[PDB]
């Protein structure tokens, strides 16, 4: 007579019928990803249509009774993650219009191509055509040429499609009772019902600002050191009180600053030593890399890896008889099948990303006892966050000595660590204010406190003050720039690649201090250390049947994000950079467009 | 008496058949009591009982009203009733089907490979024992005082 009873039976059949169909879809897509045939394409599409029609039927069955009479939250979380409908309650014309907008926005960006200055024969697509001239070159003029040629082409044509996109997505969002579709994007962080662990969708946003406000000065003590080191690089285009021109960061639209390292290397004849040639010299192989990667997880004391993983995975390209996709991916097929897809060469970087993907594999092994609806990370950012820390442990020099890949007589001093911290800080630091800025822009545009006649102004109205970047060529309302980025057009949320960073620098703070390390956090590792693996595996085994804040308190004993260990990870860089920036000015003036030059 | 019961289960469920255990199999499929009289035997059979297109031969009951009395076969597969309403054969919602199938494939992990299980439940009766053990010996000598 109750309500929880029928929900229990419905879930008990739904899990059994969902894991089977998901195995059908996953094995189809894996067999396509190994071997490119159109037969695999049409079988994969039939599998996806079967699996999507099943989810459609169960979801439209599920809404006959509300969530409100479930007091065993394991069931209510499942029916809450099930019962949303979306475009099924929307009408027949608007869904086709929306899918047409999505297909057109994806195909203009993905298959787009801009030509030279008068040649049809040598025209540049995005990857790897347009990217190399902005990736490693020195002429200011052709970098400005490409930087204008991409956006002036693509964004102006994506602009009215984006207007139709936002006006339909807002009505769709209010059709699912999340006013401001950004609130629908924040709903995955919503935690309710568990007292002392509660959350809100409105409580999130200011927390991002209240985590940004301590990151600020270090960044400028980075940024001036960047900017003054572009004095000897581009010796006309520097305002020592000013922002940065956005086609000089050694790449595309301002996300990763690695390519400046060859210019901004502090110490000349003291190299950051890569050990790829060491594996080359004393007779290695691709298999030995993943054997040692398993040997790392023995050293922390975790479960080992199944024989069915070593049987049918792919850790070597097939030469040339077949054509194979090698984008390195950790594939959980479901039903106790885990594989790793990679075209590994003898490289230290493949060693590092082998650990980075094997961390994903261990995370998939850990929660394989949950209902099928609850098998993921506890929030969206945990999975890559737990994937990252094995690379930070494996890049350590003493870890390379203990595995025979570094001669155990070798010494390490401060200039090596400063070079290493700089080549890490070009990766980690630079992504955060840009990610915050772009997510803030899209949140505001979805909020509708910025109408259509300020968009391409307000972007730069943030881009000078928060990121420290001035555009080099004037933009009007013909354009649309936030659409020159891949995750914008493909309708991907961008927030997670911020929060990931904060999460990872809690985890190395909490695990690796428990293994009783001496000295800084940047020389820390979990090796021959069982309590670290126990403290980790008590979090990885949970799943997402709990609030993510409880899963965070399981490790660190806090409920929030603290950038302060990010301070502690970057200490010697900062305390040497202060004596660097003793002969400059820090910060930026914001006037300085180089057409008021 | 000898009773040889037999079936094939998943790998991970092989611990649900013992004195005491409960769950899916012991409650709805094969009840073994907590003080039974025999031994339980199993061995892994994934190389034989599966093939690359799957194998949907082995079935199991996933729905019942109550538990089983120990050693009680049931085969009746009429449509289950969950809600409070008539069913009269017709279904779709709160009338589900109590028999599910298996999907063994030879790419799976150990926790899903089909294990073969045989149950030997044996005891005496006051009838003469039609099942003894082994005897043994060595050789036969002659012309010697022996036991
Ligand atoms: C890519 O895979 C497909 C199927 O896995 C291969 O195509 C056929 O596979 C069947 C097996 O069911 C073989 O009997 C046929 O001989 C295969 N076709 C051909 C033309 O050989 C296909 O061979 C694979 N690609 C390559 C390059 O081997
Ligand atoms: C997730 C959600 O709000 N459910 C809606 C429901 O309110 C509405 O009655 C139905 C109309 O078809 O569409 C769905
Ligand atoms: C599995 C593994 O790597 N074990 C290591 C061992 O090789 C090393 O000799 C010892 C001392 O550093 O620490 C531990
Ligand atoms: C301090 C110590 O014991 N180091 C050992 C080393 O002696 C041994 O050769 C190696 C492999 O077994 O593991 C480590
Ligand atoms: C309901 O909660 C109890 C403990 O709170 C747990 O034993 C049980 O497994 C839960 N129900 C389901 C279907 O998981
Ligand atoms: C795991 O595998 C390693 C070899 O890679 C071995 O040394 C270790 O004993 C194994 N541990 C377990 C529990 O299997
Ligand atoms: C590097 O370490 C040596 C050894 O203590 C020290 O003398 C030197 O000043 C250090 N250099 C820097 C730049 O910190």
């Amino acid at each position: 007579s109750t309500i929880e009873e029928q929900a229990k039976t419905f879930l008990d059949k739904f899990n059994h019928e969902a894991e089977d169909l998901f195995y059908q879809s996953s094995l189809a897509s894996w067999n396509y990803n190994t071997n490119i045939t159109e037969e695999n394409v049409q079988n994969m599409n039939n599998a996806g249509d079967k699996w999507s029609a099943f989810l459609k039927e169960q979801s439209t069955l599920a809404q006959m009774y509300p969530l409100q009479e479930i007091q065993n939250l394991t069931v209510k979380l499942q029916l809450q993650a099930l019962q949303q409908n979306g475009s099924s309650v929307l009408s027949e014309d608007k869904s086709k219009r929306l899918n047409t907008i999505l297909n057109t926005m994806s195909t203009i960006y993905s298959t787009g191509k801009v030509c030279n200055p008068d040649n049809p024969q040598e025209c540049l697509l995005l990857e790897p055509g347009l990217n190399e001239i902005m990736a490693n070159s020195l002429d200011y003029n052709e970098r400005l040429w490409a930087w204008e040629s991409w956006r002036s082409e693509v964004g102006k044509q994506l602009r009215p499609l984006y207007e139709e996109y936002v006006v339909l997505k807002n009505e769709m969002a209010r059709a699912n009772h999340y006013e401001d579709y950004g609130d629908y994007w924040r709903g995955d962080y919503e935690v309710n019902g568990v007292d002392g662990y509660d959350y809100s969708r409105g409580q999130l946003i200011e927390d991002v600002e209240h985590t940004f406000e301590e990151i600020k000065p270090l960044y400028e003590h980075l940024h001036a050191y960047v900017r003054a080191k572009l004095m000897n690089a581009y010796p006309s285009y520097i305002s020592p009180i000013g922002c940065l021109p956005a086609h000089l960061l050694g790449d595309m639209w301002g996300r990763f600053w690695t390519n400046l390292y060859s210019l901004t290397v502090p110490f000349g004849q003291k190299p950051n030593i890569d050990v790829t040639d060491a594996m080359v010299d004393q007779a290695w192989d691709a298999q030995r890399i993943f054997k040692e990667a398993e040997k790392f997880f023995v050293s922390v004391g975790l479960p080992n890896m199944t024989q069915g993983f070593w049987e049918n995975s792919m850790l070597t390209d097939p030469g040339n008889v077949q054509k194979a996709v090698c984008h390195p991916t950790a594939w959980d097929l479901g039903k106790g099948d885990f594989r790793i897809l990679m075209c590994t060469k003898v490289t230290m970087d493949d060693f590092l990303t082998a650990h980075h993907e094997m961390g994903h594999i261990q995370y998939d092994m850990a929660y394989a006892a949950q209902p099928f609806l609850l098998r993921n990370g506890a929030n969206e950012g945990f999975h890559e966050a737990v994937g990252e820390i094995m690379s930070l442990s494996a890049a350590t020099p003493k870890h390379l000595k203990s595995i025979g890949l570094l001669s155990p007589d070798f010494q390490e001093d401060n200039e090596t660590e400063i070079n290493f911290l700089l080549k890490q800080a070009l990766t980690i630091v630079g992504t955060l204010p840009f990610t915050y800025m772009l997510e803030k822009w899209r949140w505001m545009v979805f909020k509708g406190e910025i109408p259509k006649d300020q968009w391409m102004k307000k972007w730069w109205e943030m881009k000078r003050e928060i990121v420290g970047v001035v555009e080099p060529v004037p933009h009007d309302e013909t354009y649309c720039d936030p659409a020159s980025l891949f995750h914008v057009s493909n309708d991907y949320s961008f927030i997670r690649y911020y929060t990931r960073t904060l999460y990872q620098f809690q985890f190395q703070e909490a695990l690796c201090q428990a293994a009783k390390h001496e000295g800084p956090l940047h020389k820390c590792d979990i090796s021959n250390s069982t309590e670290a693996g126990q403290k980790l595996f008590n979090m990885l085994r949970l799943g997402k049947s709990e609030p993510w804040t409880l899963a965070l308190e399981n490790v660190v004993g806090a409920k929030n994000m603290n950038v302060r260990p990010l301070l502690n990870y970057f200490e010697p860089l900062f305390t040497w950079l202060k004596d660097q920036n003793k002969n400059s000015f820090v910060g930026w003036s914001t006037d300085w467009s180089p057409y008021a030059d | 008496n000898v009773y040889a019961d037999s079936f094939v289960i998943r790998g991970d469920e092989v611990r649900q058949i013992a004195p005491g255990q409960t769950g899916n199999i012991a409650d709805y499929n094969y009840k073994l009591p907590d003080d039974f009289t025999g031994c339980v035997i199993a061995w892994n059979s994934n190389k034989l009982d599966s093939k690359v297109s799957g194998n949907y031969n082995y079935l199991y009951r996933l729905f019942r009203k109550s538990n089983l009395k120990p050693f009680e076969r049931d085969i009746s597969t009429e449509i289950y009733q969950a809600g409070n309403k008539p069913c009269n054969g017709v279904a779709g919602f709160n009338c589900y089907f109590p028999l599910r199938s298996y999907s063994f494939r030879p790419t799976y992990g150990v926790g899903h490979q089909p294990y073969r299980v045989v149950v030997l439940s044996f005891e005496l009766l006051h009838a003469p024992a039609t099942v003894c053990g082994p005897k043994k010996s060595t050789n036969l000598v002659k012309n010697k005082c022996v036991n």
